[PDB]
């Protein structure tokens, strides 16, 4: 509505999980992230077989 | 501490072609050696 782009920073859940969560609310977050009006970013300490 | 549980669980899952799983009293298995992050990471990997 107000033309202010934004970014999402998730620290415990998948970007896919966030989009799926807001799906039922009629929010086309998938469309926004693929149209580059919004962004998602997941950040976690250790991936695997390495110290946190 | 991780691979063994994963292996036994996968063996049983493939046995019964599991489409449903129950984990009861998994609290106890959260007993490493006074290391907090190791158990959290193991939980996340299992899920």
């Amino acid at each position: 509505d107000h033309g202010e782009p934004g970014v999402f920073v998730t620290f415990e859940e998948r970007p896919e999980d966030i989009v799926n969560n807001v799906a039922s609310l009629g929010f086309e977050l998938d469309k926004l992230i693929e149209e580059e009006k919004i962004a998602i970013e997941h950040i976690a300490v250790d991936p695997s077989e390495v110290a946190e | 501490d991780l691979e063994g549980l994963f292996l036994r669980l996968e063996l049983a899952i493939d046995t019964v072609g599991a489409k449903r799983v129950v984990l009861d009293t998994i609290e106890s298995l959260f007993s490493a050696f006074s290391n907090p992050a190791i158990l959290r990471a193991e939980i996340r990997r299992l899920f």
